[PDB]
Formats: C-alpha cells, sequence, structure tokens
RNA sequence: UUUGCUCCACACAAUAUAGAUGGAUACGAAUAAGGCGUCCUUGUGGCGUCGCUGAACCAUAGCAGGCUAGCAACGGUGCACUUGGCGGAAAGGCCUUGGGUGCUUGCUGGCGAAUUGCAAUGUCAUUUUGCGUGGGGAUAAAUCAUUUGUAUACGACUUAGA
RNA sequence: GCAGUCAAGCGUUCAUAGCGACAUUGCUUUUUGAUUCUUCGAUGUCGGCUCUUCCUAUCAUACCGAAGCAGAAUUCGGUAA
RNA sequence: AGAACUGGCGAUGCGGGAUGAACCGAACGUAGAGUUAAGGUGCCGGAAUACACGCUCAUCAGACACCACAAAAGGUGUUAG
RNA sequence: GGCCAGCAUCAGUUUUGGUGGCAGGAUAAAUCCAUAGGAAUGUAGCUUGCCUCGGUAAGUAUUAUAGCCUGUG
C-alpha cells in the first residue's frame, strides 16, 4: 500500500448517559497516512467488538518511531493471509533497522512469494528477537555467523553515453 | 566464389575469337589485339597476373575451346567454357595452365574405360505445351466440352489463386539437366580405322 | 612445479571496510560499513564526512579497496574514533582514485581564460617532447 | 535462499601439481597429465597450500552450489586418474553365438571388431579412443579391459562397446547375450 | 558524436543492439556493424534453433517466391531485428536504413577503424550468470549459412595482422611515455598539474 | 549524321544534397577476470601498477586567420616529388627512404583590422551534368533486313554471310 | 466422436501387461440438433470424374521404449504427416 | 430467446483498448498557452533500456480489464509456509 | 509610416530553479553527553591441548591492551 508509518490508534464507543467512558482500545497500525491508518482502525475494531465507525470515535492518533532506527534488529513477523483457496497463518523473519523497513519488505516479500495483495494480509505481531539462536529461519541465521565477509561477484557499472570505447570489466 | 582475374593465351583462333562476336563477317576482328600485345613487354603483365592467381585464388579453372571446325557442323563459332583444374597445388595448377596456353588436351588424358561420368546439357526442345504430355496428367473422358487435355480443377476455392504446385500449359524441353552415373564403353581414337 | 591455483581477490562487505557513496545527498563521500544487514543492504557511517548513520543498499555506494579496523555495530564516536586512528583520509586522498577525482573536478573549475593558459602549455610541452622524441 | 558461501575441499597428493588459470584446470601427475575445461560454471578456486585448493560459491541458488560437489570430483576425478589411472574390465555374454572381439587398424586407427554377436554377419566396430588402452585379459575368459587416465574417456570407451552389441527384435531378457562392464577399478594395485 | 559509428558486434544482445541502432539511424547517426557472427541471443541453441524453424515454414502458399524470406546470415538475422524496429515502409524509414550497414567479420576501411560497444546490449553485462545463450554464428550455419569457415578462416587472418599493429603501437606508446617523464617534473609540466592537467 | 571518344588539368555555367562545420582516435581474449610496466626459470611464472567510464586522447591562439623581422631548436607538420615494402574479405589503402618547398603559437618584435554601424547561417562543404579551349591516349560494334533449324505461337533462341 | 482422473473389479495368482464399474474432468467441430447474424433486385444441390494443397486423432514404411515378448506372430506406447 | 432498474449505442465525433456501434476516459463553435483523464514511456512511437524487494528458465515460457478460453488430476523442478 | 525583427521596462496566463523566516509532533525519534545495569557473533588477561620459537584452537573470563545492548536523565 505504500511506504509505511506505524501509528498508535485510539478508539472508543460513543459515550451514552448510561456508560459515559466507555472503555477505549488502541491498535498499532502500519499505514502510509493517518487517514489510511484510521480507516484500518475501525476495519480491525469491528472483526473483535461491536462497533462501528458511527457509533464510535477516534481519541487519539499519533506516529510511533522507530527507538534505535540505526540499530540493526532480527525481526519475527506474524502474519495471517488468505490464498485462492483458503486462509492461512505464517511466521517469517525479517532483519532490517525499523519495524517500518521491516514491515515495508513483508509486503513485498508476502506479494511476491504468495502473490497476496496488501487487502488479503493482516499483520498479527512483529517483534524484536532479542537472543540470536531464537532467530529460527536459515535465511536470517546466515548473517550472524562471526566476523562475516563477502564479496560482490560480477561487477556491472551502469554506462551513462549509448557507445563506449572500452570493452567493460565486471572485476571489484 | 568471386574470380580476381583471368590470363589469356597470346594466340587466339579464330574459332573461339568468333564467340566473342556478333556479326563476324563485318567486324574488324579487333578482339584480344591489345591483349595480344600485353606478351611483347618481356611479359610483365602476364606473369604478374598467373603470380596473382598463386598468391591467392581457392581454385583455378582453365579456358578451354572446342575445335568444332574438326567436327561435321556448320557452325563455325566454337564453344567456350571454364574446366576446373584438379591435380596438385594452386601453383602447379597455374603452371599447368601457363604451360598448356594454344596447346591442345585429348579425352584420354581425362576419360578412361569403365569410368562413370555424368552429362551436362539442355534437353531437347518442344515449344509450347499443354498439360497432358508436359506433366502426364490424365486425359479427361471423351464427353467433356470444352476439351480434355487438361486439368479438370486448377485449385480450391481457397486459396482463391491458382498455385505454384498445379499443372499448366507452357514450354515443354530445352532445360538445363545434369545427368549421371553413364559409363563409358569406348574411348575412341579418330585416327583409327 | 608448485600448484599456482589463480586467486581473484574481490573486495569484501565486512565491517570496516571504506566505500566511497555514489549517489545522494551525501555522493562523492565516503564512509565505514558498520554493520551488515542482508545480501543487499548494510550499515554505514561516516562522520568525518557528514554522512549520517544509515542503512543502505550496496548497489549505491561501491566499495573500496580500503579497510580499517572496526567493530561491528560500532557507534558514530567510536567510527569517528577509529577512522582517525587508522587515517584512512589521508590513505584515500593518496589513491589513484581519488587524486582522478580531483583532477576531472579541476578541470571542470577552469576558468575561459585558464582553458587558454592550459593549451599554450601544452603547445610548449609538446615541443620539447617531441623533441626527446627523435634523439632516442 | 542463497546460501552466501558454501566450499569444498580438493586434497593433493605427494606426486602431482594442479595449475588453473581462468577456469582452465591443468593437473599434471606420475601418469601423464589432464586438462579441462571449468568455465562453463562459476566457481572461485583457490589455493590454500600445495596439499589443497578450495572451490566456492558466493550467493548461490541450489542448482548452483549443486555444481559445487560435481566440479570437485570432476577434478578428484583428474587427480586420482593422474595417480592410479582407471581401469575398466567387461566380459563377453551369450548363450550359444560365441562373440569373437579383436583390435583392428585402417589409417592409423585401433578400431575394437565385433564378430559373430548373436551369429550376425554383420561387423560390429567401435573406435578406440585416445589415452585409451585395451588388453584381451589373459587368464580369464571372454574378459575386455579398458584403462587410461581419464575416467571420461575409459568409461565412454566401455560404453560404446556396451551399447554397440544391444539385441533387437528379441525378449532381452532371454536373450541376454551382450558385452557388459564387470568391474570398475584402478591401474595402480594395492590401492 | 562522429560521422559514423563502427559496432563490435561481438558479445552483443541481438534485439538489445537492434533496438538502439534503429533508434541512432532515425536520429540521423550512420551505423556499420561487423562481425555479426559473434552476435548472441538469450536462451540455448536449441530453443533458438526451433524458433528459427517456426519463420521458416511461413511462406505464400500459393507462390513461396511472394512470401517471407528468410535470410540465413548472421548480418541479415541482424538486419531483420532491425528491420522490424523501423517503419521501413515510408521515406522517412528507408532513410534511416540506409544509413545503415551490417557484416560478418571485420571487412575493409573498417578493419583498420576504431570500433565501439554498446554497453546497454552487452551481453556480459546484462545476461544474468548462468543463463543459457546461443551465438548468432552457430545458428545460422545450422540454418543453411554457408560462410562461417571461409570468416573464420579471414578473420583468424586479419587477427594476426592487428596483433602486429598492437604490438608496434605499444611499443610506440612505451617510448612516448619515456619521452613524457623526462619533461615531468619541469616548469611548464608542474603548471600544468596545477590546472588539472 | 558535319569533329566524335577517353584519361589528366582550369574555365565559365548550371544542377543538386535524408543534412561537414576541430579528429570514425584499428590488438586479441577473458568477465567467478583482465590491461599495462618490469624481472625472469619464458610460465596456467614472480613483482609492481591501473580501472570505479571518452568528464579521455589528440588537436585548438593569428584578416575564416592579413603583411612583415628576429632568436632558439634540427623538432613538428602541409604539399608535390622520389626509394624500398606491405595489404585481395569489398585489397584501391597502409608503411618506409631521400632531397625540395611552405607553415610553425617553442620564444621575442614591427604593421594591419573601425563605417558589416547593438543580432540577422551572413555564404568558406560535396553531388551529377553541360559547353567550349589544349597535355596525353585510343581508332568499335550492336541492331533491321537476309540466312540456319540443335529454336520458335509472336517476340525470343541458335547459325551463317566482304 | 475422441481423450483423461479415482481404482472397486477383470485378468489362474496379481487393481493399472492389456483392460476397467460407480463416479468425475475435458477436448473435437467430417454427426445431429439448437439458434437465425449474413445472403431471397440470387453466392446454381447430391454423387462421381480430374487436380492441388493442408491437418493428424498414424493404416503401411524408418528408429525406438512395454508385454501375461521363448521363437514366429501380435498387442500397448514414444519421435514421426 | 424472454423480463427488472439504471446507464449507453441507435442519433456521436474526440483520447485509450493495435483492430472493433455498445467497454475505459471524455461528449464537440474558430484558435493560442498551460495542465490532465483513461492508457502508456526498449525500438516501431511522443514518454525513465528509471528506482526497489522477490519470483520464474519452459526441446511448443510469459506478457494486462470487457477479450478473443482451458479442467480434473500429477511433478524428488524451484520457492516460501 | 508599410513589412519583419532585436532589446528594455511592464501587464495577463503559466512553467522551472535558488534562497529567508516561522509552526507542529514523544515540544519528532536518533547521534552526542552523563549514569545505572547487562549480555555475547566474548575485547584484554588467564588456563590447558597440540604446535618451526607465536600462531592457532576450547575453555574460562563481562572492560581490562576493542566494543555493543537496555533503561533513566
Ligand atoms: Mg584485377
Ligand atoms: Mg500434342
Ligand atoms: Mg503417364
Ligand atoms: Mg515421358
Ligand atoms: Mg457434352
Ligand atoms: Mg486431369
Ligand atoms: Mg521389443
Ligand atoms: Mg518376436
Ligand atoms: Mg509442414
Ligand atoms: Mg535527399
Ligand atoms: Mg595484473
Ligand atoms: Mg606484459
Ligand atoms: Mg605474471
Ligand atoms: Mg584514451
Ligand atoms: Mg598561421
Ligand atoms: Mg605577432
Ligand atoms: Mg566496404
Ligand atoms: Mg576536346
Ligand atoms: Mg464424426
Ligand atoms: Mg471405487
Ligand atoms: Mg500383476
Ligand atoms: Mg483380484
Ligand atoms: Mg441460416
Ligand atoms: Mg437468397
Ligand atoms: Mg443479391
Ligand atoms: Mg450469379
Ligand atoms: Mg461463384
Ligand atoms: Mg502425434
Ligand atoms: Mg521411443
Ligand atoms: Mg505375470
Ligand atoms: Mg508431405
Ligand atoms: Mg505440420
Ligand atoms: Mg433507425
Ligand atoms: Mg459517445
Ligand atoms: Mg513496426
Ligand atoms: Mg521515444
Ligand atoms: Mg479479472
Ligand atoms: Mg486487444
Ligand atoms: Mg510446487
Ligand atoms: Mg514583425
Ligand atoms: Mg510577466
Ligand atoms: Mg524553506
Ligand atoms: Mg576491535
Amino acid at each position: 500500500m505504500a511506504h509505511f508509518k506505524e501509528y498508535q490508534v485510539i478508539g472508543r464507543r460513543l459515550p451514552t448517559e448510561s456508560v459515559p467512558e466507555p472503555k477505549l482500545f488502541r491498535m498499532r497500525i502500519f499505514a502510509s497516512n493517518e487517514v489510511i491508518a484510521k480507516s484500518r482502525y475501525w476495519y480491525f475494531l469491528q472483526k473483535l467488538h461491536k462497533v462501528k465507525k458511527a457509533s464510535g470515535e477516534i481519541v487519539s492518533i499519533n506516529q510511533i518511531n522507530e527507538a534505535h532506527p540505526t540499530k540493526v534488529k532480527n525481526f519475527g513477523v506474524w502474519v495471517r493471509y488468505d490464498s485462492r483457496s483458503g486462509t492461512h497463518n505464517m511466521y517469517k523473519e525479517i532483519r532490517d533497522v525499523s519495524r517500518v523497513a521491516a514491515v515495508e519488505t513483508l509486503y513485498q516479500d508476502m506479494a511476491a512469494r504468495h502473490r497476496a495483495r496488501f487487502r488479503s494480509i493482516h499483520i498479527l505481531k512483529v517483534a524484536e528477537i532479542e537472543k540470536t539462536a531464537d532467530v529460527k529461519r536459515q535465511y536470517v541465521k546466515q548473517f550472524l555467523t562471526k566476523d562475516l565477509k563477502f564479496p560482490l561477484p560480477h561487477r556491472v557499472q551502469k554506462s551513462t553515453k549509448t557507445f563506449s570505447y572500452k570493452r567493460p570489466s565486471t572485476f571489484y | 566464389l568471386r574470380s580476381l582475374t583471368t590470363v589469356w593465351a597470346e594466340h587466339l583462333s579464330d574459332e573461339v575469337k568468333r564467340r566473342f562476336y556478333k556479326n563476324w563477317y563485318k567486324s574488324k576482328k579487333k578482339a584480344f589485339t591489345k591483349y595480344s600485345a600485353k606478351y611483347a613487354q618481356d611479359g610483365a603483365g602476364i606473369e604478374r597476373e598467373l603470380a596473382r592467381i598463386k598468391k591467392y585464388a581457392s581454385v583455378v579453372r582453365v579456358l578451354v575451346h572446342t575445335q568444332i571446325r574438326k567436327t561435321p557442323l556448320a557452325q563455325k563459332k566454337a564453344h567456350l567454357a571454364e574446366i576446373q583444374l584438379n591435380g596438385g597445388s594452386i601453383s602447379e595448377k597455374v603452371d599447368w595452365a601457363r604451360e598448356h596456353f594454344e596447346k591442345t588436351v585429348a579425352v584420354d588424358s581425362v576419360f578412361e574405360q569403365n569410368e562413370m561420368i555424368d552429362a551436362i546439357a539442355v534437353t531437347k526442345g518442344h515449344g509450347f505445351e499443354g498439360v497432358t504430355h508436359r506433366w502426364g496428367t490424365k486425359k479427361l473422358p471423351r464427353k467433356t466440352h470444352r476439351g480434355l487435355r487438361k486439368v479438370a480443377c486448377i485449385g480450391a476455392w481457397h486459396p482463391a489463386h491458382v498455385m505454384w504446385s498445379v499443372a499448366r500449359a507452357g514450354q515443354r524441353g530445352y532445360h538445363s539437366r545434369t545427368s549421371i552415373n553413364h559409363k563409358i564403353y569406348r574411348v575412341g581414337k579418330g585416327d583409327d580405322e | 612445479t608448485d600448484s599456482i591455483v589463480k586467486a581473484s581477490n574481490w573486495r569484501l562487505v565486512e565491517v570496516g571496510r571504506v566505500v566511497l557513496i555514489k549517489k545522494g545527498q551525501s555522493a562523492g563521500k565516503l564512509a565505514a560499513i558498520v554493520e551488515i544487514i542482508d545480501q543487499k543492504k548494510v550499515l554505514i557511517d561516516g562522520p568525518k564526512a557528514g554522512v549520517p548513520r544509515q542503512a543502505i543498499n550496496l548497489g549505491q555506494v561501491v566499495l573500496t579497496p580500503l579497510t580499517f579496523a572496526l567493530p561491528r555495530g560500532a557507534r558514530t564516536a567510536t567510527v569517528s574514533k577509529k577512522w582517525a586512528a587508522a587515517a584512512v583520509c589521508e590513505k584515500w586522498a593518496a589513491s589513484s582514485w581519488a587524486k582522478k577525482i580531483a583532477q576531472r573536478e579541476r578541470r571542470a573549475a577552469l576558468t575561459d581564460f585558464e582553458r587558454f593558459q592550459v593549451m599554450v602549455l601544452r603547445k610548449q610541452k609538446r615541443y620539447t617532447v617531441k623533441k626527446a622524441l627523435a634523439k632516442a | 535462499m542463497k546460501y552466501i558461501q558454501t566450499e569444498q575441499q580438493i586434497e593433493v597428493p605427494e606426486g602431482v601439481t594442479v595449475s588453473i588459470k581462468s577456469r582452465i584446470v591443468k593437473v599434471v601427475g606420475p601418469r601423464g597429465t589432464l586438462t579441462k575445461n571449468l568455465k562453463h560454471i562459476d566457481v572461485t578456486f583457490t589455493k590454500v597450500n600445495n596439499q589443497l585448493i578450495k572451490v566456492a560459491v558466493h550467493n548461490g541458488g541450489r542448482k548452483h552450489v549443486a555444481a559445487l560437489r560435481t566440479v570437485k570430483s570432476l577434478v578428484d576425478n583428474m587427480i586420482t586418474g593422474v595417480t592410479k589411472g582407471y581401469k575398466y574390465k567387461m566380459r563377453y555374454v551369450y548363450a550359444h553365438f560365441p562373440i569373437n572381439v579383436n583390435i583392428v587398424e585402417k589409417d592409423g586407427a585401433k578400431f575394437i571388431e565385433v564378430r559373430n554377436f548373436l551369429g550376425d554377419k554383420k561387423i560390429r566396430n567401435v573406435p578406440v579412443r585416445d589415452g585409451v588402452t585395451i588388453e584381451f585379459s589373459t587368464n580369464v575368459k571372454d574378459e575386455i579391459v579398458l584403462s587410461g587416465n581419464s575416467v571420461e574417456d575409459v568409461s565412454q570407451n566401455a560404453a560404446d562397446l556396451q551399447q554397440i552389441c544391444r539385441v533387437r527384435n528379441k525378449d532381452i531378457r532371454k536373450f541376454l547375450d551382450g558385452i557388459y562392464v564387470s568391474h570398475k577399478g584402478f591401474i595402480t594395485e594395492d590401492l | 558524436v562522429e560521422p559514423v559509428v563502427v559496432i563490435d558486434g561481438k558479445g552483443h544482445l541481438v534485439g538489445r543492439l537492434a533496438s538502439v541502432v534503429a533508434k541512432q539511424l532515425l536520429n540521423g547517426q550512420k551505423i556499420v556493424v561487423v562481425r555479426a557472427e559473434e552476435l548472441n541471443i538469450s536462451g540455448e541453441f536449441f530453443r533458438n534453433k526451433l524458433k528459427y524453424h517456426d519463420f521458416l515454414r511461413k511462406a505464400t502458399a500459393f507462390n513461396k517466391t511472394r512470401g517471407p524470406f528468410h535470410f540465413r546470415a548472421p548480418s541479415r538475422i541482424f538486419y531483420k531485428a532491425l528491420r522490424g524496429m523501423v517503419s521501413h515502409k515510408t521515406a522517412r524509414g528507408k532513410a534511416a536504413l540506409e544509413r545503415l550497414k551490417v557484416f560478418e567479420g571485420i571487412p575493409p576501411p573498417y578493419d583498420k577503424k576504431k570500433r565501439v560497444v554498446v554497453p546497454q546490449a552487452l551481453r556480459v553485462l546484462r545476461l544474468k550468470p548462468g543463463r543459457k545463450y546461443t551465438t548468432l554464428g552457430k545458428l545460422s550455419t545450422s540454418v543453411g549459412w554457408k560462410y562461417e569457415d571461409v570468416v573464420a578462416k579471414l578473420e583468424a587472418k586479419r587477427k594476426v595482422s592487428s596483433a602486429e599493429y598492437y604490438a608496434k603501437k605499444r611499443a610506440f606508446t612505451k617510448k612516448v611515455a619515456s619521452a613524457n617523464a623526462t619533461a615531468a617534473e619541469s616548469d611548464v609540466a608542474k603548471q600544468l598539474a596545477a590546472l588539472g592537467y
């Protein structure tokens, strides 16, 4: 759906005389803007509670920024999604530098591997994996080995003119 | 394959010269009279063409003609042609060639008894031929109107064009053919009762 | 008769490898690979050249032959201290690469007069060289 | 998922020196020398010492990595083939018609000439490949022996012979006639 | 940029080479292309052989002489990829095409003229490592081209003369560098360094 | 058939132009590898260096480039000659010798430029042809008609005729 | 009309050598219907004759893999028009 | 073949869907400048051989609504779960 | 003043750059500084077993002869 911000969203059903001060519920929501974010909120509250937007109210909406945006983190990611013929729960692991970055590559991944558009996905949880070795998926374990190094073979430089007088070299 | 030069004998019989003309009797017969002069200058420009053939050349063919006058025919004008030389090195070939200018060559130097040879010739002529005899098509029945040495159906409705592959009236004979495997039964000699 | 097997000696993505940033607000600026995210993405940092600690695509960067000792995931202050320590800047500056960059930056700043001075000076140079090139 | 690197080891023994530029492998040893063109694959050969060479793949897939080991094998079989060498034994097999097998020559040839197969008036011919030599095993009945520095040419020359004697228009379960490969080994004994 | 650009087809991918060559002509740049026999097409040899036979069966049922023509030579397989990228039944299109020349090998003029390459169509720059591909000359011989051997022979001959040429030149620029260095450190040279030269 | 043809030269007239405006500036081969330098045990060799684009290299100052003097070099280059050699893939071009001659912005001098009026492509290339002039050079054929029949509906073909 | 999937059965024994029920997925457009778009100020039926070309769901011919292929004979299958 | 509500075509050009009565965009006086729709931007052809993460290798790959078709079933190809 | 242009200063419409001052939010979040605590893809030191004179490895070891994480300010 885009480049994500993450939002705390807080709502409640409207007050009534016999029930002033209804309970107040919160969701974290990944969206490109607060309009999609409040929308998503109402979308999930209605899967959980007797409410809808006409009888509820948004109390607060705030963007949550990453605590340590230049610290590499190992994310565990938990998703529900629909396929062409059923619906399915999934656990993935994503290594990045923010929840927000991490969720972008998730949708990308879900679109690429499983052909799941944004409508078909529910993020259930995004959590930082504190101890390496609770890291489960090998496509990440791979990047945790000590003194890790790797070359980038077959370098291909972008030409800026249509003709060239050399004959390139993919050295690196 | 491309030709890069032709080197010619210094003297040419009127028999060939005639081939180079369409009206001999009226003509000044100037054919090769400047070429012939090239021999004068010690040989200089003839050697270097010869030289040039050797330096290059993937193949060498020799230019010969028939002695049609030694023949009972009426047609004076001889036949001239390229025959590929096949023994030795390229250089040995042109050496052979130069050596044989104005000189003469005999079938026995090229064929022998019991050899299988081929014959390349233009087929007899028959002019405009209808479809039956030209293609071996079946005579239509006797009752048919508009004639019967024909093809009844010249094509289906589609393609809406007559096709290249159906038989049609037109020329018969005077074709090129390359006929092969004719054993030689005799190589005769003219000077031999 | 020893074995003799080629080599092939690629620059490695690795903590402490300096990279020259090719496009962005930074650009033309050096930086150090701090931590390593996946095959395509690393965390870089370039305090001495004022380039912000950030995640970046390898593809936006071109690896340099320079490396210096850096602890994986070392923060900016540490990065600035170790960098200065290994004096990577003068090391870079000494490289033909760096020098070739400075060259064409200078060429591009030439005044039209200066251009005319260069020409006069190359005529001058061509004279004595084309001379030398005829006496040996 | 792309493995960032997997590698393999290639032991080198006292007799031999192996030498690799681009991906052209040369292995020299006591029994002669073999070379083989590995350009069609993309792997990085590293010398660690005079008795050890690594081959590796960086950022490779299943099929790529799958080719790492077979590269190791191929160069292994070049090394041993140059030290021990290879020997393939085959047996003639027939139920009635004795299969007659000699070596013949026409214009610097060396052909394996198989005669009388299942009675066949036809004369089967297989060429000897270069680098493979052929002995008709003394002291063993209806046994041919193909040996040489290259598992590839020895094994293929053997396979050519066993394939020149396939049966046709017969229940090949009953008609078991042929020349079959019966043992695969080395030339130099104890090993 | 130059009156005539000579492209060393070797190692280029047919339709990417074609795409740029066509544009250039349309824009008025004369192009001549050499060593089309060393062109590539992605896809293994068999694939492109099958494709070529598909092409081969299209013909005018009533007269195959009017029907699509099948040229077998690498230069002309190439022209075909090109011609179909040019509004070639218009004056403007004929004009663009007259601006084009294609060769197997490098025949005279062009063997002593520089040739360039076109990186956005360079196979070694474009094709992912491991993906099979075809060489034009080998595809062409298999569908009838008669002259791979002859081209190969001439090319090896040409390649020897050019190795001489190169050698002489490299010998000469070695001298020239020896000269340029006595002059190094001189006053006029330090001044030029000062100005980026 | 009223002095024609051809190559070289200059001259006037035309006609044009798919588009000059400093230079198309020559290894090959590999790309999970190479170029160049250098040494050597001449090799799948040692050692050094480079790339990260031609943003280069070469050329480039002078009435669109005038008239002139000198110095230092002995270099560069234009032109017409001349010596030896190479190149057939479409060679039709490359290389080399030697004298001559011009220019030289390598440096230092004398003179000239305006009024084209504050810009007007401001005209500097290369196509094909036509006509006279004079330096070489060269002095045919084909067609109709006639004729043959190895050919033919007619044309065409194939023969023959000082 | 032609071809599959499942596999209870057939096949002395043995589901699948060769076959295949109950079910069930298709393909074809030389069957026959269903429709009524075009042609009723005309696009002259059926068959045959002649002649070309094309398709393949291959009857024969080349080379093969199966078999309840001992041999001979045959059957099933592939590349094949 | 036959009804319901709306919107269209018929009576209507224009931009897109290559082509096309009905789909998408948008409804028309004669013109300048600007900006867009739907749809595009390797070349044909105006417009990034743009950026970014994956997936896919097909000896009949695949490639954009209406729309110019494919199913049960099956794969120790590869991917993620 | 007929024909067509160039430039300047403006006016209507528009396009495309440079640059100044401010407001908000976790009164951004980070970096940085201070401080407390901690761990391992464990820095120094130490132990032990090989091992061409110190290089490895497998232990111990939480800042030492690198550093990082987390909270709070
Ligand atoms: Mg000639
Ligand atoms: Mg008759
Ligand atoms: Mg008959
Ligand atoms: Mg007959
Ligand atoms: Mg009648
Ligand atoms: Mg008939
Ligand atoms: Mg059988
Ligand atoms: Mg039988
Ligand atoms: Mg066909
Ligand atoms: Mg024109
Ligand atoms: Mg090197
Ligand atoms: Mg060298
Ligand atoms: Mg070396
Ligand atoms: Mg250069
Ligand atoms: Mg001058
Ligand atoms: Mg002066
Ligand atoms: Mg040419
Ligand atoms: Mg005259
Ligand atoms: Mg039927
Ligand atoms: Mg059942
Ligand atoms: Mg059974
Ligand atoms: Mg049973
Ligand atoms: Mg009807
Ligand atoms: Mg009607
Ligand atoms: Mg009618
Ligand atoms: Mg009628
Ligand atoms: Mg009709
Ligand atoms: Mg079939
Ligand atoms: Mg088969
Ligand atoms: Mg049985
Ligand atoms: Mg047929
Ligand atoms: Mg067919
Ligand atoms: Mg009406
Ligand atoms: Mg409308
Ligand atoms: Mg087109
Ligand atoms: Mg365009
Ligand atoms: Mg749909
Ligand atoms: Mg369409
Ligand atoms: Mg699968
Ligand atoms: Mg005006
Ligand atoms: Mg204004
Ligand atoms: Mg501002
Ligand atoms: Mg450290």
